[PDB]
């Protein structure tokens, strides 16, 4: 995900997960930062992971509005 | 060998799964157990060739301090360990039973807290002791000396609070000379926060008697 | 207040049908809600089939229940109540009967705030508690845990508890349960730290009696009630039985203490020698007191 | 006398040399069996939290004393509250972490066979068969 | 050869320390066998070890230190060929008639270990 | 966003004293007070983590340059693009002239970098867009400016402009 | 060495008595079965938990639930119901 | 035995007969080897009974037995009581090696 | 701050799962012996009723047991009251004689033999207990693994033989019912189903304790359709 | 074997030590606080202090410290032995090396009590070190005295303003 970058150590790459540039690639990519995604490197898989990341009844007066939504009945408040 | 991105999608808490969980013989199951309601992760000092306990923290560990209740019994003076007894039997029994009946160590530990190698409870215990005692609206003598802030004088951020407002996180803080009478600027205080039976209440408390 | 499998739904009445006045999705763990009970319209308590129990608060203006406390161990609830506003009594499919109290750290907080704050907004949580969330996202989700308060094992499956404020003008409020195989039993609180000790000491006397008899027989043969399980008639230790799934906590068994009434005088005066304290007649006084005065 | 000694066994199971971690765990075995069912039980979670990291320890005299402690703390806590520590690494990738947890699980399974049955971390999807009669409600 | 002629000494040194050696010596050279018994050729061990047990010189203290090495070696390797199973029984079996029960048992302890190692068909 | 930097701290100051001071200003979650563990010496600074950004910002505004501890005034403070290598430039080509030349093709995230290889005038030009960089390449590659033939390609990292590079640079634009 | 090889010996003796004791390399398939057979044993064994299951099923006689639980200990009882 | 690692227990289904302990091993639990607070008689299997063998201590199996052998309270709480025949079969490394050195 | 509770059982559990038929105590009659009298148990609880008045009377309710009674069967042995043999949780086979002592009936124990471990667990040999009709031997089983057979005798004191074991490793057992015999050699029959097999096959299997050599032999083994449910013994056919 | 020294306990809050690293933990064992090694006996320790690992960790700490810490001028005249004791050591072992001076910050001392000023330390192999306090922020700190000749010797300070009368054994510094 980072410029197809090279890392010479596993402790270091494990430190890449919390970094300025790494989070810039994520967040600017549309994949929000922090701890859920702190594993996988490839740009693709975290896109489906981020896709994985991201009704009431207000009773009108005719006794038929028991199917009617809250906001809908409020709209009929503005109409009434 | 399913990639962790594949493996983190199955799980209701994807932030537990780690690079190595992918390689388990049955990851699908491990990932589901590991994310089960109350299971606690394996202690983390595996993969460390250090042998769990190795020095760097352990060089500086303090020898031992007797609990305060016991220290009341005066033994610390009779037998000097660092670097005949005339003890009284009724006094000793009461310490464990009558007086120290309900005494429980200050912090202990909770359900999920394993002990990792570098952790030190002596800090953590003080930090609870600190938060309960320290407070907004009062400044200790020690800090006053350091600040050069005599008792009865408003602290130096007073002017800025008149300009910018009271603390964003203390809506009920009253400060003398701002939103509390200036006569409350007294001693070490300059401000103040100013906003059962549980079915089994025992209603009587009686310890086992020695005599 | 109706409980769908996962989720809670709050219905009012209307003409032509009844209608959903609120809904709350539950936290991830809960698959079913087997039973639930309230406290003076302020709080809920919600059982699960497999997971244990959870408490909620009714938040007006949010129009939702917001969970504040969960449990440590997996417990399959048949039924559940509130003895009190911070505590709960329950049962299991497996025979256990337990009482769960919510910790005081959570009681200060819930007392000193308005429920709307818990979901979002500022509740300032101690440093520790947060670190448990990050370190254990599955366990400490809520983020506090009941302390198990009592636990005891009665081999029935308890269907109902009935918390009574008093029994026949008795002072002690009891809670009388009733089981599937048919039973009625009761959990009476002991108010008096001293009185429990008298009962405690008596349960320990009768509990190993079959061991005591047997050691006296052995040592009286050595120098001068044959089977090891003589006084228990089968081998079982009490604590091991009454513990079973998990250890008993404060519940002192009064149905064991009541076998002491059934022994011969020789045996009563024999067991009672272990107490520096009062004589047989006073034991029997004590044991018999609970039926007379406490129910 | 517990509560007094939890801070004394605090220093011992934390200590660097391997013999203190052996003798304090040999106090826990005695202290757990016969104080079980009393209602301490928050001092035995403390005492547990300090032991489990010793599960990976080698030495023969050290490791059997630690297992005895973990077998005894099972009776202070109960198998459910105790098994929460042990399910996780019972599979695990590590063949070693795995090998050490299975000893503890085998000691538990012997003491508790029917007492574990409520507590297994098993759901309808997590295994093929499950048992459909555990989700029945009357 | 000159490299592997060194293992040829080491065992002969170890087998020396065990038989005749200080108590702190043989105790370290038993630890070395039980770990390293696998890497040394069971041919080399048994062919070197067994002939000692046939001399007329050895004392009872010295003999039971040799048999205790056969018992600890046989316990590990687990797959053993027939030529040595004949050799071992020549050494081990005459123990079963020996005067005192302590020797009688440690002879029996071998053959019940060998029986599982060498399997049913071979003996 | 929730953490502030605290500076000019006398090494005699304790964590407890920092806590007492800063809880006068807002609730504090944690204090990290770096210490040289070899000398057991504090280092003149700390990080104070508040529970939210508003509380941290308030603290900075109220406390920076406000209090002296051991007579020392405490400080409180808050705490990927296209690159084209171009070779054989004319000595008459100013960096501003480069700016004018490449503005028509694409917006520059930073200024060009003029350097000499071998005598050989070369420059790095930073574009905000891989596609605009493709424009400046397409039009300006092997072209004669100031009577000198210039070469326009991607700068080495081997060179920019890979398949992953278009993908991620597109996102960084987005 | 001498201790570690006792440990093996008791592992094989306990596993014979108490059936399911995993070792180290235990197939998920293998472990799951042992969790299934203890649940079936406990459900049938306690007379409470046999009622509770019988009534909930609506099985005609408590005894038939008890055999439903024991035949389930076999793997081919799923197939056997499906062929009815 | 708790401290002597080579010895192998029996672990068969206990019969009706009681194990015996010599004067030297008297008052010991056969599992944890503790001298305190006995609880239950031990019971050994048939094939540990029969002739001369039945009389010998169930720990050293050398000296002749006199008193009964009990399990300690703690080993009856854990359940190590009912594993099986708690009788040591081999004489072990320690006993032999003393024997030959002396002569 | 805690909550201390005290438990009572006001009315005892009334699902009676076990019964036995004999003459247990001689009561109110200097000399009378009649097989009409019955003892009934439920996990914890146990009770004694009488008959012969035409109508079932309660005689005694005994003390609180505190275990889980997993089987109960009268054993009547030749040359004497009858004393109900009772196996439970605790893995003890407990032969109890209900007896008259002080002024009221008590439940007195004679032999409790150890078997396995304490809990109700599949390997442990309880849950099926069937008794040789003459009183020569008790026989126990588990579900899965082992089945035991204890060989009863009476003398100046009741005496049990060391057990007789058979272990068939994968076989879960259902319905152990037992064959009468005229003193030949006690036999018993079971329906065992195999735990590890690809298909369900539940097969009926006869066992004969051979008194002469003193071990349990498996005589006949017949595979019957999977539907098999229960076994019962037909006396003689003569 | 200890040569009578009191090797202090690890918790005792520091009598200059013969070395300074060795201690005793809360238990009785001896430990190197650099190397984090545990030792059974004084004999073992003397093996370690004479070892190659305890050598390295001193160098590492050596580096780790060496990376962090018309007017009026001063003149010092340091005199040395008059062929009194230097008659037993003449094996060209740095004998040709003249005394050396360095400016040290008092931020680091064996006692670490007070500090805040510099010292003009002067050192010679056999003799003991010597220091001179310099309250004035800057004195005689000249500007290109000579014409930039590059024999660094030790540093600009030493070549710039020191003289070593080796024939008479007089070290002048200004």
């Amino acid at each position: 995900i980072c410029s197809n970058k090279v890392y010479n150590g596993r402790r270091t790459f494990e430190r890449h997960f919390n970094e300025e540039r790494h989070i810039y690639h994520l967040r600017c990519l549309g994949i929000e930062p922090s701890s859920v995604f702190k594993g996988i490197t490839k740009i693709k898989e975290a896109q489906e992971l981020w896709k994985n990341m991201q009704e009431l009844e207000l009773e009108e007066e005719d006794e038929e509005g028991n199917v009617m939504s809250k906001k809908v009945y409020d709209e009929l408040k503005k109409q009434g | 060998k399913p990639s962790l991105s594949q493996l983190k999608s199955q799980v209701p808490y994807p932030q537990i799964i780690e690079w190595y969980d992918c390689d388990a013989r049955y990851p699908g199951l491990l990932a589901s157990i590991k994310c089960t309601k109350n299971v606690i992760p394996v202690p983390s000092h595996w993969q460390s060739k250090k042998e769990y306990l190795s020095g760097r923290s352990l060089l500086g560990k303090r020898p031992f301090e007797l609990p305060d209740i016991i220290k009341k019994t005066n033994i610390e003076q009779m037998r000097s360990t660092l670097p005949a007894l005339d003890l009284d039997y009724k006094k000793l029994h009461d310490v464990f039973f009558k007086i120290g009946a309900n005494w429980k160590p200050d912090h202990l530990l909770c359900f999920g807290d394993v002990y990792y190698e570098n952790r030190n409870l002596f800090e953590e215990t003080n930090w609870k002791r600190m938060v309960d005692h320290k407070r907004p609206g009062r400044i200790s003598q020690e800090l006053r000396a350091i600040m050069n802030l005599p008792e009865g004088q408003l602290p130096p951020w007073c002017m800025k609070m008149k300009d910018i407002g009271l603390p964003t996180g203390y809506p009920d803080l009253k400060i003398a000379g701002l939103n509390w009478d200036i006569t409350n600027l007294k001693g070490d205080v300059y401000g103040k926060i100013i906003p059962r039976n549980y079915f089994g209440a025992l209603i009587s408390f009686e310890t086992p008697e020695f005599e | 207040l109706t409980a769908m499998g996962s989720t809670i739904v709050l219905y009012g009445l209307g003409k032509k049908q009844l209608l959903r006045r609120s809904v709350t999705q539950t936290p991830v763990s809960i698959t079913k809600i087997v039973s639930m009970h309230q406290w003076n319209y302020e709080r809920l308590a919600v059982g699960d089939i497999h997971e244990s129990v959870t408490l909620f608060i009714w938040d007006p203006a949010g129009n939702v229940f917001i969970p504040y406390v969960d449990d440590s161990v997996k417990r399959h609830v048949t039924v559940l109540k509130f003895l009190d506003e911070a505590t709960v009594i329950g049962a299991d499919r497996y025979g256990n009967a337990w009482t769960l109290r919510s910790p005081p750290e959570c009681e200060k907080i819930m007392s000193n705030h308005d429920p709307s704050e818990l979901s979002n907004g500022a509740i300032k949580y101690p440093l520790d508690v947060i670190t448990l969330q990050q370190k254990l996202p599955n366990t400490y989700d809520c983020k506090f845990k009941f302390q198990l308060l009592n636990h005891f094992f009665v081999n029935d499956i308890i269907t109902d508890f009935h918390i009574l404020d008093s029994l026949s003008n008795s002072d002690r409020p009891g809670c009388i349960y009733m089981g599937l195989q048919g039973t009625v039993g009761c959990f009476i609180p002991l108010l008096s730290k001293g009185n429990v000790f008298m009962m405690g000491n008596i349960e320990n006397i009768m509990a190993e009696a079959d061991d005591t008899f047997y050691l006296d027989y052995e040592s009286r043969k050595k120098n001068n009630i044959i089977c090891e399980g003589s006084c228990s008639i089968l081998g079982r230790d009490h604590q091991e039985y009454r513990s079973y799934y998990a250890p008993v906590r404060k519940v002192i068994d009064g149905d064991l203490c009541e076998n002491f009434l059934r022994l011969s005088l020789n045996e009563q005066e024999f067991l009672a020698k272990n107490l520096k304290s009062v004589q047989v007649e006073d034991i029997i006084q004590t044991i018999n007191e609970v039926r007379t005065n406490y129910m | 006398y517990i509560y007094f000694i939890t801070p004394l066994l605090e220093d011992a199971l934390t200590d660097r040399d391997l013999v203190h971690r052996q003798t304090a765990s040999n106090v826990i075995t005695h202290l757990a069996l016969n104080c079980s069912g009393t209602g301490h039980e928050d001092a035995f979670i403390h005492l547990m939290n300090l032991l489990i990291p010793n599960i990976f320890e080698t030495s023969p005299h050290a490791i059997m004393r630690i297992l005895e402690g973990l077998e005894a703390l099972s009776q202070a806590l109960g198998p459910g509250l105790f098994m929460n520590y042990i399910w996780a690494g019972l599979f695990h990738p590590a063949k070693n972490v795995r090998k050490a947890f299975w000893r503890v699980y085998n000691n538990m399974y012997v003491m508790y066979q029917d007492a574990m049955v409520p507590f297994y971390p098993v759901t309808p999807d997590n295994n093929e068969e499950y048992i459909e009669e555990l989700d029945l409600v009357l | 050869l000159n490299k592997d002629e060194k293992k040829e000494r080491t065992l002969s040194m170890l087998l020396l320390k065990i038989k005749n050696g200080n108590t702190a010596s043989r105790r370290t050279s038993m630890r070395i066998l039980t770990d390293k018994a696998v890497t040394f050729g069971p041919e080399m061990i048994f062919n070197r070890l067994l002939p000692i047990l046939l001399d007329r010189s050895l004392e009872d203290q010295e003999r039971h230190l040799m048999i205790k090495t056969i018992d600890r070696v046989l316990y590990q390797l687990g797959d053993l060929t027939k030529p040595y199973v004949h050799k071992i029984l020549v050494v081990a079996a005459p123990l079963l008639i020996d005067e005192d029960p302590m020797v009688r048992s440690t002879g029996q302890e071998i053959i019940t270990n060998l029986s599982t190692v060498a399997g049913l068909k071979t003996i | 966003g929730n953490t502030v930097y605290v500076g000019n701290i006398d090494p005699r100051i304790t964590k407890e004293q920092l806590y007492e001071l800063f809880i006068q200003i807002n609730p504090v979650l944690r204090i990290k007070y770096p210490k040289d563990k070899v000398l057991q010496a504090y280092q003149g600074y700390a990080f104070i983590e508040f529970y939210n950004q508003g509380d941290a910002q308030y603290a900075i505004k109220i406390m920076n340059n406000t209090v002296r501890l051991y007579d020392r005034l405490i400080k409180v403070r808050q705490v990927p693009i296209a690159k084209l290598f171009i070779k054989n430039l004319a000595d008459s080509i100013d960096s501003d002239q480069l700016v004018k030349i490449f503005n028509k093709f694409g917006k520059l995230i930073r200024e060009p970098e003029i350097f000499y290889l071998s005598k050989l005038k070369c420059a790095y030009v930073y574009f905000e867009d891989f596609e605009k960089a493709d424009l400046a390449i397409k039009s300006l590659n092997n072209q004669l400016v100031a009577n000198n033939r210039i070469t326009v390609d991607y700068a080495f990292k081997n060179g920019k402009g890979n398949a992953k590079y278009g993908d991620d640079v597109d996102r960084l634009l987005n | 060495m001498a201790e570690k090889q006792r440990q093996l010996k008791l592992q094989k003796i306990y596993k014979q008595k108490y059936i399911g004791l995993g070792d180290e390399s235990t197939t998920r398939e293998q472990w799951q079965r042992n969790v299934r057979n203890d649940t079936l044993n406990t459900l049938q064994g306690h007379s409470a938990s046999l009622e509770y299951v019988s009534l909930s099923r609506g099985d005609l006689s408590i005894r038939d639930t008890r055999i439903h639980l024991l035949k389930s200990m076999s793997p081919g009882y799923k197939a056997y119901l499906r062929e009815e | 035995s708790r401290h002597q690692f080579d010895l192998i227990m029996c672990l068969k289904q206990p019969g009706v007969q009681t194990g015996l302990l010599c004067e030297k091993c008297d008052g010991k639990c056969p599992i944890c080897d503790s001298y305190v607070r006995p609880k239950r008689k031990v019971r050994v299997c048939e094939n540990c009974s029969f002739g001369k063998q039945a009389k010998n201590c169930i720990i050293c199996n050398l000296n002749v037995g006199v008193n009964d052998a009990f399990y300690c309270w703690e080993c009856c709480r854990l359940g190590k009581d009912k594993d099986g025949c708690p009788r040591i079969l081999n004489l072990g490394s320690n006993r032999l090696d003393r024997h030959f050195e002396k002569k | 701050d805690e909550l201390y509770l005290y438990h009572l059982t006001l009315k005892k559990q009334t699902n009676f799962v076990h019964s036995c038929i004999g003459h247990f105590v001689d009561l109110e009659a200097g000399s009378k012996r009649e097989q009409s009298q019955l003892c009934v148990a439920t996990e914890t609880h146990l009770e004694l009723y009488d008959t012969a008045d035409g109508e079932l009377k309660l005689i005694a309710k005994f003390q609180n047991l505190f275990a889980t009674i997993t089987s109960m069967k009268s054993l009547d042995l030749p040359h004497w009251p009858t004393f109900l043999a009772l196996t439970s949780d605790s893995g003890n086979l407990s032969i109890v004689q209900i007896i008259m002592h002080a002024g009221a009936l008590r439940l007195k124990t004679l032999v409790n033999q150890p078997l396995t471990r304490t809990t109700l667990r599949r390997v442990s040999p309880i849950s099926y207990m069937e008794i040789d009709p003459n009183g020569r031997c008790i026989i126990l089983s588990s579900v899965e693994q082992n089945k035991l057979c204890f060989l009863v005798d009476y003398a100046q004191k009741l005496r049990i033989s060391s057990p007789l074991e058979i272990i068939r490793p994968h076989m879960v057992t259902l319905d152990m019912a037992v064959v009468d015999v005229n003193f030949n050699n006690p036999c018993f029959v079971t329906l065992e189903i195999d735990n590890a097999a690809t298909q369900l096959s539940v097969h009926l299997i006869f066992y004969v304790l051979e008194l002469g050599l003193n071990h349990i032999v498996k005589k006949a083994d017949y595979l019957v359709n999977p539907s098999a449910n229960f076994v019962l013994s037909l006396p003689d056919l003569s | 074997l200890s040569k009578g020294e009191n090797v202090p306990y690890t918790f005792q809050d520091e009598q200059v030590r013969s070395n300074p690293y060795i201690y005793k933990n809360h238990s009785g064992k001896l430990v190197c606080k650099l190397c984090n090694t545990m030792h059974m006996s004084w004999s073992s320790v003397e093996r370690h202090l004479g070892g190659k690992k305890h050598g390295l960790n001193v160098l590492r700490r050596g580096i780790s410290i060496e990376k962090s810490s018309g007017s009026v001028g001063l003149a010092i005249q340091v005199n040395y032995s008059s062929e009194v004791k230097e008659n037993s050591v003449d094996s060209d072992d740095k004998a040709k090396v003249p005394p050396l001076i360095r400016i040290v910050s008092g931020l680091e001392l064996s006692d670490t009590k007070q500090k805040g000023k510099k010292f003009l330390v002067i050192a010679y192999e056999p003799f003991e070190n010597i220091a001179i306090e310099l309250p004035p922020n800057e004195i005689l700190f000249s500007e290109n005295n000579d014409m930039d000749n590059n024999n660094d010797g030790v540093d600009e300070l030493n070549k710039k303003c020191t003289f070593w009368d080796a024939i008479s054994k007089l070290y002048y510094v200004q």
